[PDB]
């Protein structure tokens, strides 16, 4: 019967592990199927999700809620209007949204992977070799697959903070990275993203076994970057070797500011950027997209004009979805995960 | 109000980015909220000023805030009102005294300076009400600190000198003085 | 300050628009779209004749049938954003159809109203109906001629009698292009200047003969009574009439008759009531008395009717609110329009 799957939510709202997150990506579920023209608002909605803009859309939502009201039930709006105000966000414990955010990526590149000439990358490389000719890259003379674009775009670790130092100083944010300095070790897992190596994973979406790194946040510096953004799902740091794109970028902008395509080529870079480091495990979405959104790291792009996409896909629907089931699981086993802790209680 | 002048387009995001100015400058209460939502006119509008000079212009809204009052299910609430809540009160009391109670309902409360508060109760109760009732529902116009006002009368009073819980008599009974003494 | 209310009649090939209340339609263009073959995707109208050298003109509505709504959304986006110098949004609106439309025709309408303009309300009329309210009744026969179809409705005390109404695709189109044949868009304007329908035929060529006093005036004209004219296996429209007024029973003719309307862009040429008067008291019973009506605004006449209409003090019930579109679907015209 349906009724089991509003109980399984009015009992999947209220998990001691729920966030801000969770709630959107249940919420919309729950409308979208307690109501059966409200296209936008699924989308409204959305577009914030991958903004991180959870605030102001719990509300909206629970806005057409009550609207809507009519078409939906006394239950729901109860359940989630008492909900809300109590919610917060851990980034250690966000862990729908990495899904969303592992997701994303292998979707971001397929449509790199639609955008057929990689002859941009290539040009590229002229102008590595000369931010650190010293550990210049020599390879395929053309990079013809997103493979081969991605390891080498991936190798700009080789510039070391030694070139990109003039660029790092300036920034306010980056002196406020949180990212203890205690080597916590190497852990293996299931999924890179959702580096949470005990998650419940899909079978479906399970990569091999790969010793993932354990981070640890020091909370103690004073603005932490993970104080300031919470949403953001694992940040001890933000992204110090996005500055060393910019070099590689900024000799790039410069050479082919000449060329008219430069819009394309430069958002074909800095999207693929987003997608490799986010199904890698190395950054999150945010820690790499708040540095090149500085003041002082944006005007380059605006000297020559180019109005950066920062892989800001708007059909994100499917991974929504996927998401939504997510939850809805991993609320219901983690809150039985507790009706066998208290039933066994009963035998002793 | 915060919610619905957000909704139009000004917010309030902060402890107060002077909604309560508006509250009791602006609003007031129908006698008919539909007519009044239907009034193409733009003349229901009253406009005010941020502190910086920033006019925003309030209407529609002027009426909704106070109707909260007799249709709270726009909170989200099932209570039903100023107006019937009166009444339900009226007729949980005897046959006898009703006659007294209608035709001496007072408005109190900084929430009852709204202006129109009286005529929608008459409307609503004498509609609610029996036929034969006489009804007068009373707002004095110094409503807002009337609860004072009334303490000021009792306190001077001659008589109002004998009813006072001395010292003395408490030290002894304690605070169960108060259940024999003021009722 | 009451908004004013849109009265859209959308003829087949000439538009004719305005406000609620005034005497005279305020805007009149040709109701097409076409795109070259100012930088636009979509030429309405007038100024698509200025490039009739150049664009792929297209005719949105093909005998009364709205073909095209992709057009039409542009004539109404004209219509009121480029000629009516209003915003949809703020003002009711009234839409004209022909007799015999199909209902998705009609539920059509009403998406396109709802969503795309925003109007506040919409209504939706037939022509021929309205045609009679502006003359004043509301039983009777109104025959309208447009540029596209001509059809013949009949009416009881104010409704069509679907089972009667008889369309007939004779227009104005039809009749230029012959007078091209017999004169051997500068002929459809000598179609009008110049043309009119002639009390017995015959004899009327047999002036033809005698002076040259100019055979093309009345010929024109007598495409309508005799459409052999033009290769069609239909009556003229003398027949027509007659026919539907005999598809209805017998309680209702006998006004029928006393009330027969001409509508129409087509029904203008001089004299057009004097020949149905001739045709049709002839061939009818000796004992009926007829009269045929022919007001001398029938080009407008449905307009006029609703401007009427949409100005009157009980129309203002029976307007579809957003309310029951959003709560009804476009099924709704069916439930507040017969």
């Amino acid at each position: 019967s349906y009724q089991k799957i509003e109980l399984s939510i009015s009992l999947s709202l209220d998990s001691p592990k729920l966030d801000e997150s969770d709630f959107i990506l249940l919420s919309v579920k729950y409308l979208e199927k307690s109501l059966g023209e409200f296209s936008g608002f699924f989308e409204d909605i959305e577009k914030l999700y991958f903004k991180q803009n959870y605030k102001e859309a719990i509300e909206k939502i629970l806005d057409f809620c009550k609207k809507n009201e009519s078409l939906l039930s006394e239950q729901v709006v109860q359940r989630l209007a008492e909900v809300a105000p109590r919610l917060k966000s851990n980034p250690k414990d966000n862990e729908s949204r990495r899904l969303y955010e592992t997701l994303y990526a292998d979707h971001l590149e397929s449509v790199i992977k639609q955008e057929s000439d990689l002859s941009v990358f290539n040009e590229l490389r002229d102008s590595y070799n000369a931010v650190k000719p010293e550990y210049a890259v020599t390879h395929e003379t053309e990079i013809k697959t997103l493979d081969e674009a991605k390891q080498f775009i991936l190798s700009f670790v080789m510039l070391n903070d030694n070139v990109e130092l003039p660029l790092k100083a300036q920034s306010e944010r980056y002196p406020k990275k949180d990212r203890s300095r205690e080597e916590l070790g190497n852990t293996p897992s299931a999924n890179p993203g959702i580096m949470k190596p005990n998650s419940p994973n899909f079978t479906d979406n399970l990569v091999p076994v790969r010793d993932v790194p354990k981070i640890a946040i020091n909370e103690k510096v004073a603005g932490g970057y993970s104080k300031t953004k919470p949403t953001t799902p694992f940040v001890a740091s933000l992204s110090g070797t996005t500055y060393s794109l910019m070099v590689v970028l900024t000799d790039y902008i410069e050479k082919h500011k000449t060329d008219k395509d430069i819009e394309k080529k430069v958002n074909q870079i800095i999207n693929l950027w987003i997608s490799s480091y986010i199904k890698e495990g190395y950054h999150s979405y945010s820690e790499v997209v708040d540095v090149l959104t500085e003041p002082f790291l944006q005007s380059i792009f605006d000297k020559a004009n180019i109005k950066l996409n920062y892989g800001v896909l708007d059909d994100t629907h499917a991974e929504f979805r996927k998401a939504q089931d997510y939850v809805f699981g991993l609320t219901i086993q983690s809150a039985m995960h507790h009706e066998l802790q208290e039933r066994f209680k009963n035998k002793e | 109000l915060m919610k619905i002048l957000t909704e139009r387009g000004y917010s309030f995001t902060t402890t107060a980015e002077i909604v309560r100015d508006i509250k009791e400058k602006l609003c007031y209460v129908a006698l008919d909220f539909e007519q009044e939502m239907a009034t193409s006119s733009s003349s229901l509008e009253k406009s005010y000023e941020l502190p910086d000079g920033q006019v925003i212009t309030i209407g529609n809204e002027r009426f909704r805030c106070p109707e909260a009052l007799f249709q709270p299910s726009f909170l989200g609430m099932e209570s039903c009102g100023i107006h019937e809540t009166t009444f339900n009160s009226i007729m949980k009391c005897d046959v006898d005294i009703r006659k007294d109670l209608y035709a001496n309902t007072v408005l109190s409360g900084g929430t009852t300076m709204y202006p129109g508060i009286a005529d929608r109760m008459q409307k609503e109760i004498t509609a609610l009400a029996p036929s034969t009732m006489k009804i007068k529902i009373i707002a004095p116009p110094e409503r807002k600190y009337s609860v004072w006002i009334g303490g000021s009368i009792l306190a001077s009073l001659s008589t109002f000198q004998q009813m006072w819980i001395s010292k003395q008599e408490y030290d002894e009974s304690g605070p169960s003085i108060v259940h024999r003494k003021c009722f | 300050e009451e908004i004013a209310a849109l009265v859209i009649d959308n003829g087949s090939g000439m538009c004719k628009a305005g406000f609620a209340g005034d005497d005279a339609p305020r805007a009149v263009f040709p109701s097409i779209v076409g795109r070259p073959r100012g930088q636009k995707d979509s030429y309405v109208g007038d100024e698509a004749q200025s490039k009739r050298g150049i664009l792929t003109l297209k005719y949105p509505i093909e005998h009364g049938i709205v073909t095209n709504w992709d057009d039409m959304e542009k004539i109404w986006h004209h219509t009121f954003y480029n000629e009516l110098r209003v915003a949809p949004e703020e003002h009711p609106v009234l839409l004209t159809e022909a007799p015999l439309n199909p209902k998705a025709n009609r539920e059509k309408m009403t998406q396109i109203m709802f969503e795309t303009f925003n109007t506040p309300a919409m209504y939706v009329a037939i022509q021929a109906v309205l045609s009679l309210y502006a003359s004043g009744r509301t039983t009777g026969i109104v025959m309208d001629s447009g540029d596209g179809v001509t059809h013949t409705v009949p009416i009881y005390e104010g409704y069509a009698l679907p089972h009667a109404i008889l369309r007939l695709d004779l227009a104005g189109r039809d009749l230029t292009d012959y007078l091209m044949k017999i004169l051997t868009e500068i002929v459809r304007d000598i179609k009008e200047k110049l043309c009119y329908v002639a009390l017995d035929f015959e004899q009327e060529m047999a002036t033809a003969a005698s002076s040259s006093s100019l055979n093309e005036r009345f010929r024109c004209p007598e495409a309508l009574f005799q459409p052999s004219f033009l290769g069609m296996e239909s009556c003229g429209i003398h027949e027509t009439t007659f026919n539907s007024i005999m598809k209805c029973d017998v309680d209702i003719r006998k006004d029928l008759y006393a009330n027969t309307v001409l509508s129409g862009g087509t029904t203008m040429y001089p004299g057009i009531a004097d020949r149905m008067q001739k045709e049709i008291t002839a061939l009818a019973p000796s004992t009926m008395k007829i009269k045929i009506i022919a007001p001398p605004e029938r080009k407008y006449s449905v307009w006029i009717g609703g401007s009427i209409l949409a100005s009157l003090s009980t129309f203002q019930q029976m307007w579809i609110s957003k309310q029951e579109y959003d709560e009804s679907g476009p099924s709704i015209v069916h439930r507040k329009c017969f």
